[PDB]
């Protein structure tokens, strides 16, 4: 059965703060400092701010303070060394609540009655114990479920620039993320109160607030607990999905703001910087965040991770989107140009990719023609973009018959297939039928990427 | 009291300072220069000084004040200009008898000598009074009358003695709260830490538009009362003029103009122009300057004081929101705040982020722009104020790829991107309609349905016309206008007319200084109707080449509709626009007959 | 909308009625196990352990 | 269409108020557990306050609480802050406490133990000591109140498994 | 009466430090200093006898980082005596400067006596109280039409001249300097040559004598061969002399700061020596404030009849506006007179390109009695038609003259007779603002009244 320990461990209070700068507090003469320990800085005003030991020396401990170092006095701040890494108290009753960045509740509810104290950093899942997820989720979005299909257990972000409706797309996916009963955990990371209220309103309207736990860290919230928010949200997701055999859909919005928090912390440590000033280990940090998805051999549960991401200047080469593409399994690319043209969702399926569509596509899973239809659509859309560039450069008359057909397909594809209203939930079969109605523009001879056994059966 | 140990520009590492807190305020130097602590290393606490550090000597005493950078709030805020730190420029000038800002002037933040007509609120003796409750209103001026005196947000307890109605100076006690046996005396003014946002009961969705009065702005990229706004653009694009034409004629009740790193003559222009303009609100022709306060930290004034000016401006705006006023804080040259942060970080030696800026610039800007937003005030009675932030990000070299511009676009809900190319041609306000956007268009449907029902339809229609003609002109510039159809030629001509007679708004002109919402809607209807009827006429078989000569009169009447002075009244200008629409319809009917 | 607004009070009363059983169950569980939990907590708080740091 | 849209908006309003009616009631259940749990800690605090009254039974606990915090400090000299009602006890227990620290830590005995005159607040602290370093810069809040606070923070899952059966959902 | 001078009628001893604890680049690091004062001018005495000035930049306890203006070449640890003057750099100003020629540091080089100081003023200056500022509404009849009618110059205007390497910025800036005069009633002039070659130095020093200005112009000539860091204090010296003159003797000063790009390069070459934050294009991050400290020392102040106009000549590298020097100068200043390489190649003088040119004090000082009522509308209409002509010229170069519409052909004609008969002007030909507006109206009369979409109907009726 369950095992637990009624144990009391007295905690050392250190008034020996050496210096404080940025988010870091340096202590002076800690006794046996413990790495990645959690400390409680008692300010002279009496307020208590949690911390986290980032680096230790013979007697020093460079504590990062989650709630900011404003007001910390080198002569009256007392640091209390708890004796263990940051552990969130989880429970099955945590569903349906709202928590701040540091895991404390926001709603008028009480402190979460603990069911287990899980370390937020988690533990590495044995790759031999991971099940390859081959059960597609029908997100309802045509440009996702038809060309960049998501499998239940896949960590696929939403690469969207600043000011694009990535919040609307993610809310839509959360609303209609059934299979071809998802519990949701949300980690707001410096999103403005408008975006957080929109997400909360959508989750309440769609009935999801009964089975979702939000970890709201607004832009007004301190900028260092953005490093605890993804870990808290993901250890809650791991708890629910694995140790309650539940299905979890984690939404880690503003991973760009998470990486900005890492940059702020790293730059105050004077560490050797990577590209754009981000820490060298930011690949490993983003990996520790993202890689907590996927199903497991024993426990019937899945964390379908959808970390919304704000690529600055709408660039993939930027370190945050680049490393997120390296770690995660494909990405959903939201295009500023398409949004300006007025399409919703403004998903550009050319940079978009889903690494598990190759397995969850079809041939008995969803439909026989799914994979070939998706490949044909992607190829003809690339041809359409090339034809549009050629027409813009050297005139539309010079375009060939194939190029003109590609332009017509591009127009009828952006304006009728990608374009779908919010709260529209076309099934994958309806999406494939619309795709075919697009592909019937071409003659059967110019559909080369379609396998003939499916072309002759669906054309 | 510590001692200076090292000075390098606007950083003063002061030794023998065990006990100073982060962001505490210190009085660095003999002249008592105002400084804030930003880094602590044992005894030595690195201080940034909001005053010219030249002349400082090692060993100059630095006094720890014991309180973070605090702005004094209360009556007398309105109709005054302030430095970065909360210092009145008028009082500084009259105290120094000179035209220079002396180093270390400590004039009181609010004029103590002036006596205000305090009239007590609903609160009586013995009633429990929580933070932010209103216990009296002072008559500030004819426009900001009933400057309702809030209780400090952190203060609570029961009233023991409330002052009767009369005249009181700020130093005079007005109310004494007993809380757990410790009586605290409250006056007309209360200090507040600028870094800490003022608490509110609950923020609200901003559903009412900040009518800038400029056609392009409030007809294509609306800003709501309580929405963050950004105006990127190179020098001469018109960010300052848009900010001034917003603070001159918006529907905001009170305005906190912040010249963070602006030009001195710009603030002088505001000081001489606002008293000469009158706001039709409050039922009288009261001057604008009675509702605007200014935080002038010009470009050459101390680098560190730019951050103080921004935070002081936003704190004043937050206070006037807690009072229940639709404030609209305007942070002129918000990129100068980013440059001040970069300079201070360079002095500190901190590792840079992208393009020299510190790693926390995005976080600071986000926490600053999150102060905006309509919100119910903290205490009884129920009050619904709003702070709208319209900050002019100034890109380095004119490219929007600046880190400050990106970190501002990531947080602001509106983006009034200016175009240098349109600015050069005097096409003003030079709003780049291609890249500019407003995320409040969906929110404003609930207001455009109540008033001007066809406004959103016209807005999307004109955006469609402008986008189509922009693409068509891009094609024509390389492929010639030979292949254009008659409908495409009409789109080109109509969008050229829109750009040259509707989107362009010649400020500093009698007619088009303030094109209000009703005149903007009528002009918008006239332009859209002209386009639609021209396209219908060409579809009926009439050639566009002949129709242009036939309807040049209608086209010039439409283009001259912007000359209808809004001062003639809503009924008069609406009647003139109805007559113009009738004349337009008759002219097209006669031409197509 | 008026019809939906009128049912809010009835819905609130119905929700309150269903919860009242859970509150009774919580009170009963607390009253039953209060002595045991209090004894365990007191016995843990008193009678301390005394061990130097494992690395010392 | 506007009438249909308004009806859709009203319908979603019904779902919004239906959830928040159920959520508020659901958080009423959760607040009931914490309130009753607070009663467990409220009852526990009073019982521990009675331990100090029984000076015979509380006598060796205090010697343990001082030693249990002395071994964590490992400083050669320490300052022991205690209540006004325990200074007399510590003045006699110090000789044995020195030897006990010398034996358990397997090091040289304590150089000097000093009962600071800064007595603890009798209203907030029922027993125990706050042992500090020689310079009073490093200390251990080893009082009974702080000890019970730490136990409350770090034992909640055990109290849950005691008061209630393990949750039926939690498997593996 | 003037009791302030008597308070400084005292003697204060100075400490001579032979304690140079190192030197690296242009930075001399002292030691054992007795209470160092940040930003205190210091007179070094080299072993060879040469005396090099320098100002303290960082005063880490009992240590001073002294940067020397003339360079550290020849500074020895065991021989140099470093003497602390105990006060920031001050120029001895008086009304007798007007008519004298000074070096980069203010030491006269006209074989004349030292300045019989009326007072000593810190060269850094102080930020003028923005409440004490007065918005300059007195427009200057500059004489060049391209400036008088478009991008107008007010009195306290600080309007730089942007020009490429070889463009005649000096000739234009001399024409503005010699013809400037209030439109509806002379300018004392203060000059600061920073890094100009001897040809430009002699051209200015001779044009002033030719026009008779030299009787009221004080020149601060810091040529190319002068020390690179002295160019940092040359514009501060010039503006402190100008501030004295204007705001204390109540004169109207027309400050000219030639080759401001050389000053910016001096800032970069000093910042790169201190390893400061590299801003953009290598210029220091604080260069906005460094240039603002210079430019903002202009404009009229309340209660004083004086006024400082600024015309800081700027040499844009590679003729790029986006470069940090012209970009930050545009942000700080209140206008710009963009001298165009394309126009100069076309042969137009003055080669002023009005499209990038700007003047933020032209919304004032226009209309009513300040100038004719048609000025404000006519300038905007000229800008609009010039831009239309430029766009139509590009379209013509692309597709051919056959596709240009009637409006495009009118724009081409207007652009031709505008560049070749309105921007163009004799070097010594001054045009009154009224005559310039009449020529502008003559150009505008190419279009019918209907096509003039910017002129108000009242102005069209009264003047067209
Ligand atoms: N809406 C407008 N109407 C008339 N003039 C304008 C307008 N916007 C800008 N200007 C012109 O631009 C100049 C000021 O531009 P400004 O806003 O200061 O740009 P920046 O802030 O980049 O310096 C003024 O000379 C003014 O004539």
């Amino acid at each position: 059965a369950v095992e637990q320990g009624f144990n009391v461990k007295p905690r050392l209070n250190y008034n020996t703060v050496s210096g404080v700068n940025g988010p870091l507090v340096i202590l002076e003469k800690v006794k046996f400092p413990r790495y990645n320990e959690i400390v409680n800085l008692t300010l002279p005003d009496g307020t208590v701010r949690q911390g986290q030991v980032l680096e230790i020396r013979g007697d020093r401990a460079i504590v990062q303070v989650f709630e900011g170092t404003s007001g910390i006095d080198v002569k009256k701040t007392t640091v209390e060394f708890t004796g263990e890494s940051l552990r969130i108290p989880v429970s099955e009753d945590m569903l349906g609540r709202i928590f701040d960045g540091s895991g404390r509740p926001i709603d008028n509810g009480p402190k979460v009655f603990a069911e287990d104290y899980l370390d937020i950093n988690g533990s590495p899942i044995n790759p031999y114990a991971r099940i390859y997820p081959e059960e597609m989720i029908s997100t309802g979005v045509s440009a996702i479920d038809t060309m960049n299909s998501i499998a239940r257990g896949q960590k696929i972000p939403i690469f969207s620039a600043s000011g694009l409706p990535h919040n609307e797309i993610a809310a839509q996916i959360c609303r209609q993320a059934g299979l071809v009963n998802f519990s949701i955990v949300f980690a707001a990371m410096g999103v403005n109160l408008e975006t957080a209220r929109f997400f909360k309103q959508d989750f309440e309207e769609n009935g999801s607030l009964e089975r979702t736990s939000l970890f709201l860290n607004l832009a007004n919230d301190p900028t260092i607990e953005r490093i605890i928010t993804p870990r808290l949200a993901l250890t809650t997701a791991e708890y629910l999905a694995y140790q309650t055999e539940r299905h979890v859909l984690t939404i880690l919005t503003d991973m760009s703001s998470y990486a900005d928090a890492l940059r702020e912390v790293s730059a105050a440590r004077e560490e050797v910087p990577g590209r754009r000033g981000y820490p060298g280990y930011m690949y490993t940090d983003l990996s520790t965040i993202y890689e907590r998805a996927g199903r497991v051999e024993g426990r019937n549960g899945s964390i379908t991770q959808i970390p919304i991401l704000t690529m600055p200047n709408d660039d993939i080469t930027h370190p945050i989107p680049d490393l997120t593409g390296y770690i995660t399994e494909g990405q959903i690319f939201v295009d500023r140009q398409l949004h300006n043209k007025g399409i919703y969702p403004p998903i550009n399926v050319l940079p978009s990719l889903s690494r598990l569509m190759k397995s969850a596509i079809g041939e008995g899973m969803t439909r026989k023609d799914h994979g070939d239809v998706s490949n044909q659509l992607y190829a003809k859309y690339a041809i359409g973009k090339d034809a549009a560039a050629m027409k813009a450069v050297v005139g539309e008359e010079a375009l060939s018959i194939e190029d003109k057909l590609s332009l017509e397909f591009l127009e009828k594809f952006e304006k009728t297939f990608i374009t779908q209203g919010a709260y529209e939930d076309r099934t994958v079969f309806e999406s494939l039928d619309q795709a075919w109605s697009l592909l019937r523009i071409y003659p059967k001879e110019m559909l080369n990427r379609i396998s003939p056994k499916i072309l002759d059966e669906f054309y | 009291y510590g001692a200076i140990y090292s000075v390098s520009g606007p950083v003063v590492i002061a030794e023998n300072m065990i006990g100073c807190a982060m962001y505490e305020l210190v009085k660095v130097g003999h002249d008592n220069l105002v400084g804030e602590v930003i880094r602590i290393d044992g005894d030595k606490a690195t201080i940034q000084v909001y005053e010219e550090t030249a002349g400082l000597t090692v060993g100059d005493p630095v006094l720890r004040t014991g309180k973070p950078l605090s702005v004094e709030l209360g009556p007398g805020l309105m109709e005054t200009i302030y430095d970065g730190i909360q210092r009145p420029l008028k009082a500084i000038k009259e105290e120094s008898q000179s035209i220079y800002i002396p180093r270390g002037i400590d004039t009181p933040a609010l004029d103590r000598t002036i006596k205000w007509q305090f009239t007590p609120g609903k609160f009586q003796v013995g009633d429990h009074i929580s933070g932010g409750d209103i216990y009296g209103s002072v008559f500030e001026n004819s426009l900001i009358s009933s400057h309702k005196i809030l209780l400090p947000p952190r203060s609570r307890g029961t009233i023991t003695w409330i002052a009767p109605a009369g005249e009181y100076t700020l130093d005079e006690k007005i109310l004494e709260v007993e809380f757990d046996g410790k009586k605290s005396d409250f006056t007309l003014y209360h200090t507040w830490p600028v870094r800490v946002p003022r608490p509110v009961t609950e923020k609200l969705s901003a559903d009412y538009p900040l009518l800038t009065g400029q056609r392009v702005l409030d007809a294509l990229f609306p800003c709501v009362q309580g929405g963050t706004t950004c105006i990127p653009g190179a020098f001469g694009c018109g960010k300052t003029v848009i900010s001034q034409s917003l603070s001159k004629y918006s529907n905001s009740d009170a305005i906190i103009y912040v010249g963070c790193g602006e030009r001195g003559n710009e603030m002088a222009e505001v000081l001489m122009e606002f008293p000469e303009l009158y706001t039709e609100m409050s039922g009288t022709k009261e001057p604008i300057m009675k509702r605007t306060t200014l935080v002038a930290n010009t470009s050459n004034m101390p680098v560190a004081a730019r951050e103080a000016s921004i935070y002081t401006g936003i704190t004043l705006a937050e206070y006037f929101r807690d009072q229940g006023k639709n404030v609209s804080m305007i942070a002129d040259s918000s990129s100068r705040w980013a440059e001040a942060l970069r300079e201070i970080s360079g002095r500190l030696g901190e590792m840079p982020a992208d393009q020299g800026f510190p790693a926390y610039l995005g976080a600071k800007l986000a926490s600053f722009y999150e102060r905006a937003g309509k919100a119910v005030a903290l205490g009884s009675p129920d009050r619904t104020g709003s702070v709208s932030i319209v900050a002019a990000v100034s890109p380095a070299g004119g490219d929007f790829s600046d880190p400050v511009t990106t970190a501002t676009l990531g947080i602001t809900q509106v983006f009034w991107g200016l175009d240098k190319k349109l600015a050069q041609r005097k096409h003003f306000p030079s709003i780049n309609t291609s890249v500019s956007y407003s995320k409040y268009t969906n929110v404003l449907n609930k207001f455009y349905d109540s008033n001007y029902p066809e406004f959103p339809v016209l807005r999307d229609r004109m955006k469609e016309i402008l986008s189509n003609a922009e693409e068509l002109e891009q094609v024509v510039q390389l492929v010639g206008k030979s292949a254009l159809s008659d409908s495409d030629k009409i789109t080109l001509d109509v969008a050229t007319l829109i750009k040259e007679d509707f989107l362009q708004q010649n400020g500093y002109s009698t007619y088009d200084a303030f094109c209000p919402i009703w005149k903007t809607f009528d002009m918008m209807r006239a332009f859209i109707s002209y386009h639609d009827e021209a396209q219908k006429a060409v579809a009926n078989g009439a050639n566009w080449s002949k129709l242009a000569d036939s309807t040049g009169d209608v086209k010039h009447a439409v283009s001259s509709s912007k000359f209808f002075e809004p001062s003639r009244g809503e009924k008069e200008v609406h009647g003139e626009f109805e007559k113009l629409l009738s004349t337009m319809q008759e002219r097209f009917a006669e031409s197509t007959d | 909308e008026q019809k939906n607004a009128g049912g809010v009070g009835e819905l609130e009363k119905k929700a309150e009625a269903g919860v009242q059983g859970e509150l009774a169950e919580i009170k009963k569980i607390a009253e039953k196990k209060k002595d045991d939990v209090v004894k365990i907590l007191i016995e843990t708080v008193i009678k301390p352990s005394a061990e130097v740091h494992i690395n010392a | 269409g506007n009438f249909k849209s308004k009806l859709k908006k009203a319908m979603l309003s019904q779902q919004i108020t239906k959830s928040t009616i159920a959520n508020k009631m659901r958080l009423k259940v959760l607040s009931a557990r914490e309130q009753s749990l607070d009663g467990i800690f409220e009852e526990t605090k009073e019982k521990l306050s009675g331990i100090a009254n029984n000076r015979d039974e509380y006598k060796p606990i205090l010697q343990s609480l001082i030693v249990e915090a002395l071994l964590k400090l490992l400083e050669p000299k320490a300052i022991v802050k205690a209540l006004e009602r325990d200074v007399d006890l510590i003045e006699s227990m110090k000789d044995d406490i020195m030897r006990e620290y010398g034996e358990k830590a397997q090091r040289a005995p304590l150089e000097e133990i000093v009962i600071s005159n800064d007595y603890l607040n009798k209203d907030l602290v029922s027993g125990g000591v706050v042992v500090s370093n020689a310079s009073d810069k490093i200390e251990i809040n080893n009082t009974l109140e702080e000890r019970l606070k730490l136990l409350s923070e770090e034992a909640l899952p055990a109290i849950r498994l005691e008061l209630y059966g393990p949750s039926k959902t939690r498997k593996f």
